[PDB]
């Protein structure tokens, strides 16, 4: 499996893919990688679908609690570490799940990328996690532009996740992409997504 | 009140005067209060 | 004196044990809160006229967030005010952890009136001397009050502190099922002013509303506040003539 | 003095506890409860008439659904029947959960008698000034009250709160053990009626009952509860006229 | 008052708590601690007036640091201020470990009422008899008090201990809106002056501030108190002969 | 004064604990002890005076011993500093233990005074009602007063017990920052002396004392106290015809 | 006094714990026990004699063995004695644990003070209403009394009890260190005649003592007291000739 | 003295313990048990004297076996000795699980005694309300008393209950040290029979025995009373003939 | 993953080299592994990210908790002692990593080594830990005087790792540089690190 994140200077846009594939296996018809933290705040993991899911509800409540304790909307950085800290704390029951939390708050935009052994670090650039990572960065890296939009971020988040896809058999596909424009929360859905693709193989 | 420039005015006497001042007052006060209070303000060291 | 105050662990002979209605009579002292209900929201009012200029006049707070869908209003001790408001935030939020489901106002209540209860109960330590005001629009509106009790007393409108009395004097007249928002927030910032004996000036009153076709939680903002005050402040003056 | 009543952990010198006969008064103090059993079924009545146009005409409730088939009425202080009915309700579906068997009503009030002799025996906590009367049909209707102290009675006829002496007066000449369910439902009511001292309004009282045919928990919305209420105000009428 | 003042458990028919309120009867005996808040940084000034000219003069101090932007002042007991205020810098940690942000100003409060405040409830351990001015900048100045309760109160300008009456006064009077940093520090030298009754030597007072654009607590030298000593012994002594 | 004073939860109506209070007299009755701290380091002496010749030539143990350059002395109950004193013993080991560092004086003295502080806040444990003054060189020498209040209040020269009020007189005409080691520890000779109007001897004294040059307390020797009473008896008789 | 003494934790305007020094007159009446030090030992003679004769009172027993060179006789409650003594027992054999030492005289009085203090400053638990004096020679003569508020005084002869009047005042006269283990083998034992005010019959009186030369603990059969008690029959005798 | 007697955390100012005074004084509102020892052995009898012949005196035990060699006999409530002989056979045989040695009777009076202590410690906890004997042969025969304060003594005939006395002037008279296994029986049922007033019936009394050649504790019916009865009874008429 | 440390003459300089790949995703090459201790104390890891940054947040809260409630600065030594009694704390699961904490305290600059496990020992001026420990002591004690400054001490902590990196292959390209001279607590970062190098090494 594999997700995608980069920070640009009008949002933060990151993507998925809701199949988890051991190499053949169909995990489920359609599932959560991409949980909303906030209109401004999204999750996006590569990992486990289990403890990714169970992280993500304690992380929704405890954002919307942290909210209402400073009256002040979350930092980025504050969802961050709390979820270092929770993986930590909470490690007695096994925890195999790389997360990219993300979004939006006065600081600017940022991307955390937290591993289960813990961390959160700082990303203005490039991220991606999982498997497909190695092959990603190949695409990333390249093409980025430091004054790019989030209409040109789309297209790159799709073209680094299609690549990992058409090198790993344990990369599934129904490929969401999240847009987080300071505007609104949108969701492509995998409809639109898969005609982005279309267009890069015919 | 009556008892205490009572002793103000002895205090004056003992002073060599027949001016009652606010020393001679003080002291006259203190005889009274020597009766009923002390009640000890020395506990202001153990509050910051 | 009487002897059936001295804890919580004893009862009256009379059946209305004195030292719970004795963390009453802590409520009623505290400053004034009205829970007005309509039909396209529910509206919330409490004081921040509470000191001179030393004091800020943007205090916070009286008017807490809970949810984003649910806000109380309290009277008693800020104090112990400050440490239920403090476990109604993560309570309702545990409602979530367990079921993503947005908890109801009649079942945020019953929880609220559970935790009061715990302390209530035990002999070892005092009952929270404050009342709590609970607001929501679930998808019907809903007004509840908790006493220092934790026990639970349903009303169509409410108030609960100084201004008690007044306000319920108030809407016991003027009160009626078929106001809409615009007309029972102006009602509601009548019997607030006739509470205090005085005017109404935006910075004596935070205000708040949770509404029908949103359910979402607004605090209305400091001037935007002004033009409610201002139709209000025209009949509270008429009924301070009297 | 008297008491030997500032401890529950001592006895009065009559041998008695003070603190618990002074507790059953304050079930007293709070409102009136009626539960009945006929021969087809039982039937729970709690009082839901208090307070002023400045309540709803719901006031939580007084008549939980404790499981399916058992539901309960509560009369006293509400603090203490909030908690008291969260552990009935939960030791309900706990021998479910043990048995995958519908508990019985006797098992259930036993239980809820057991842990309030924990709040009785003990003296780090408070007795609960609460009575809950019991109403279901394990597969025969029974009809028990529950005490503060823990003390566990069976009845076929009762009432608890305000109208606990006027109505076991009532229910001497005129209740027999050979009621159909009807008669007992109007009966109950004209009993309920004597207590408030007035004609009843189905608009602001709640009727549930068990049946033997049913097995299961309903409630009497008001237009269903109109017949049985107008049965019951012929009667209330010809008593408060002698 | 008469055993319901001798325990915390209790409370008074007057819906006080007697027991809290000697725990301010505290707060009032130990020195005065005043701070002003003012819109380009915050100012902390505290009593460090010696008994003897044995005593050191280093600590008697109130002012602590909590947070690289947040000082604050006590009083009350020495005793209570220290252990109370070492879990203020460790619940100012525990946020910057779990969030990575530093502690607001107003968290930071709320947080430490909470802690005051399970030991008001309790009743197996007494509450602090402390107040606190709790002054830092967070992104623009903020100024709270804590009570004895653990009731939580804004400020723009506050005092605390046994001069806190004349200071009240004093600021109603005295203090402007448009005053900077500089200007509000004299004045608040004036102020101390005023409460201790003497033109200030800058051995017997000690100041700490936190600027917006500086960000930091700093501690203000011997050498750095004169030019604003110099400047309030000039209006100090027209106080004290008018 | 009555009531405030069977525990140590309770405040009297001044805010001051009279439990507290009685606390200080505890210091009071006990046998004198002296601190006097200059440039060169800091000399702790103590009262090592016996009402018989059937108790020890050194009776165990008026000056412990607590770190490698920190000591303290005792006055008030010595029965509670024998567990006072394991403990200071052991904190100041622990610092040793967690930073490998000789612990500082005064985070020493904020410790002790936590853990009397601990049985100030339970009213199930009575507080310590021994006063301690902890003496060492650091950074520079330091000298501490810890009172059973839990407070620590930092003196250049001080203090304890029944010669308490005699020494502090003595010292504000006689103690002076210009006095050397020796010049010193003679001066708290001749402040001791006073305190049981009698010549001192070395069996009615002990003395250790703290060098900044070697960095380690060393307790002096009965046989090298000698010189030093030699020296000390003029100014003894003078004082003493005084 | 009053109020200041039926608790554990109340202080009297005194300073003093008025509880724990009522414990001390629980071993002031019965018996005496009577420890002598000289440089050639420390000599432990205690009280053997309980009630009349049926009763047998050639056991029972003061002198309990607790090292191989630490014993102790008792004072009080013989209840008290058996745990203190246990305790006692378990701190000596931790040192062997743990150390592979024999515990010394002064660490093992200092540890049992400890415990007995431990217990002062809880409530709720009284300290022990005993008294021992720990007897000892770990290379050197010992002799300690051990109190029961859990302080320490190391004496060089002393006694406890019923005794400790007589002892004392004949202590003054005769008391010297120029005492063999022989001459204070039979001053202690003439000690203990004018304390129960007759002359000795060694059925009725038990010796252990310490020896430097052996490092041993010995108990003195009677045929073994006998020749000591000869020797002192004549001088006690001459001096219930007063 | 009035008001140090209701707490056992509290010595009285006398220095004795009241509240262990109206504990032995339970044990006298019991019924007598006398031990007399020999030097074949040791004889433990008991009163099943029953007030009534609607109760079985047989079954009603008195005198247990605690120990294959060990006996004992209770006097005062049922009660505290149902938890007491219950600790005994446990300790008598946790003895034995990490020894395998049969407890020795000084042993198991020590054991029983430092549990009876510890009821004596804390407040907590209602002290004991019985006392035993405790009478077995270890290697030699011993025959303790314990003491509902927790203390042993050693006796060689000794009685609990309300015939202390009367035993006790009896056997000043009569006890010897040379007695044989038949006389001592005698001699103890002569004495149980002054202390009823009145004549021995076989069907009301207990015997239990543990002689030395044996080791084997037996126990004595009805049918083997009679010898002993008989000749008791002869004596017992003459001595109170006077 | 190896790391250098060494003693000026007048202040403490120590490197880490960016590069940590676990798996398919790479954590870091753009992201620190050098956490700021206090304002002149540092903490250097090698080993994992999660790990590492984990352990160093509590370091660093506790290390402030130290200055502000004793006024008083800790030592290397301080700190030293402490994270080895942490290391004791939990050792369940992973909590194994090679620790240098170093900077400069009020006694003069030191640079402590923390073994895994627990256990402090000093380094006069030398230091190295890591895989590439071999290769990185020759380098740095021939060009070691007691006269060196940090200048030419930032020079010499790149030229020990990338000697070495060539040996290892546990290690890749991405350095960091810090320096530590009571002036500036200055994080080099790639960029800088690269180009001072390329004119050492071409």
């Amino acid at each position: 499996t594999t997700t995608v994140g980069l920070v640009c200077k009008d949002g933060v846009v990151m993507a998925t893919e809701k199949r988890a594939t051991m190499g053949n296996f169909i995990a489920s018809k359609a599932a959560k990688k991409i949980y909303q933290i906030a209109d401004r705040m999204a999750m996006t993991t590569a990992g486990s679908v289990g403890d990714a899911q169970f992280l993500a509800r304690i992380i929704k409540i405890e954002a919307n609690l942290y909210e209402i304790r400073r009256e002040r909307k979350p930092t980025v950085r504050a969802i961050a570490t709390l979820t270092s800290n929770l993986l930590n704390s909470y490690r007695y029951f096994p925890y195999l799940v790389q997360l990219l939390i993300g979004g939006i708050d006065s600081e600017g935009k940022s991307i955390y990328s937290i591993d289960p052994i813990g961390g959160a670090i700082e990303e203005k650039d490039i991220v991606a996690t999982g498997s497909g990572s190695l092959t990603a960065y190949g695409v990333l890296e390249d093409r980025f532009t430091p004054e790019i939009g989030v209409d040109e971020a789309v297209e790159l988040a799709v073209r680094a996740i299609y690549s990992a896809m058409k090198r790993d058999s344990a990369s599934g596909d129904g490929i969401d992409v999240v847009k987080i424009t300071e505007d609104e929360f949108y969701q492509y859905s995998p409809e639109e997504v898969e005609q982005i693709l279309a267009k890069f193989r015919k | 009140i009556k008892a205490i420039c009572t002793e103000a005015g002895m205090f004056a006497i003992r002073e060599e005067r027949a001016k009652v001042t606010m020393l001679d007052f003080t002291k006259a006060i203190e005889k009274v209060l020597k009766k009923t209070t002390p009640i000890p303000d020395l506990k202001g060291v153990m509050f910051v | 004196q009487m002897g059936y105050d001295r804890a919580i662990t004893v009862f009256s002979p009379d059946g209305r044990l004195f030292q719970v209605e004795y963390a009453r009579e802590a409520v009623k002292r505290g400053a004034t809160a009205i829970g007005i209900k309509c039909k396209e929201g529910v509206i919330l009012i409490a004081d921040k006229r509470v000191g001179s200029k030393l004091l800020e006049a943007d205090t916070i707070e009286k008017i807490y967030k809970i949810d984003e869908h649910i806000c109380a209003a309290t009277s008693g001790l800020v104090a112990d005010a400050r440490v239920l408001i403090d476990r109604a935030r993560i309570e309702a939020q545990i409602n979530r952890l367990t079921y993503d489901e947005p908890i109801t106002v009649k079942e945020l209540a019953k929880k609220i009136c559970d935790f009061k209860q715990q302390y209530t109960q035990y002999g070892g330590v005092r009952p929270f001397g404050v009342s709590l005001l609970i607001a929501g629009v679930d998808e019907v509106p809903k007004l509840y009050e908790t006493d220092p009790s934790g026990a639970l007393l349903e009303y169509k409108a409410t108030a609960i502190g100084m201004g008690r009395n007044a306000v319920t004097e108030f809407f016991e007249k003027e009160y009626r099922d078929d106001l809409s928002f615009d007309d029972a927030m102006v009602l509601g910032l009548v019997a607030m002013g006739l509470s205090i004996e005085s005017e109404l000036v935006p910075e004596n009153i935070e205000v708040g509303y949770v509404k029908v076709d949103d359910r979402t939680f607004k605090e209305v903002s400091p001037e935007e506040l002004k033009p409610y005050v201002e139709r209000a402040n025209e009949r509270i003056r008429e009924l301070l003539k009297k």
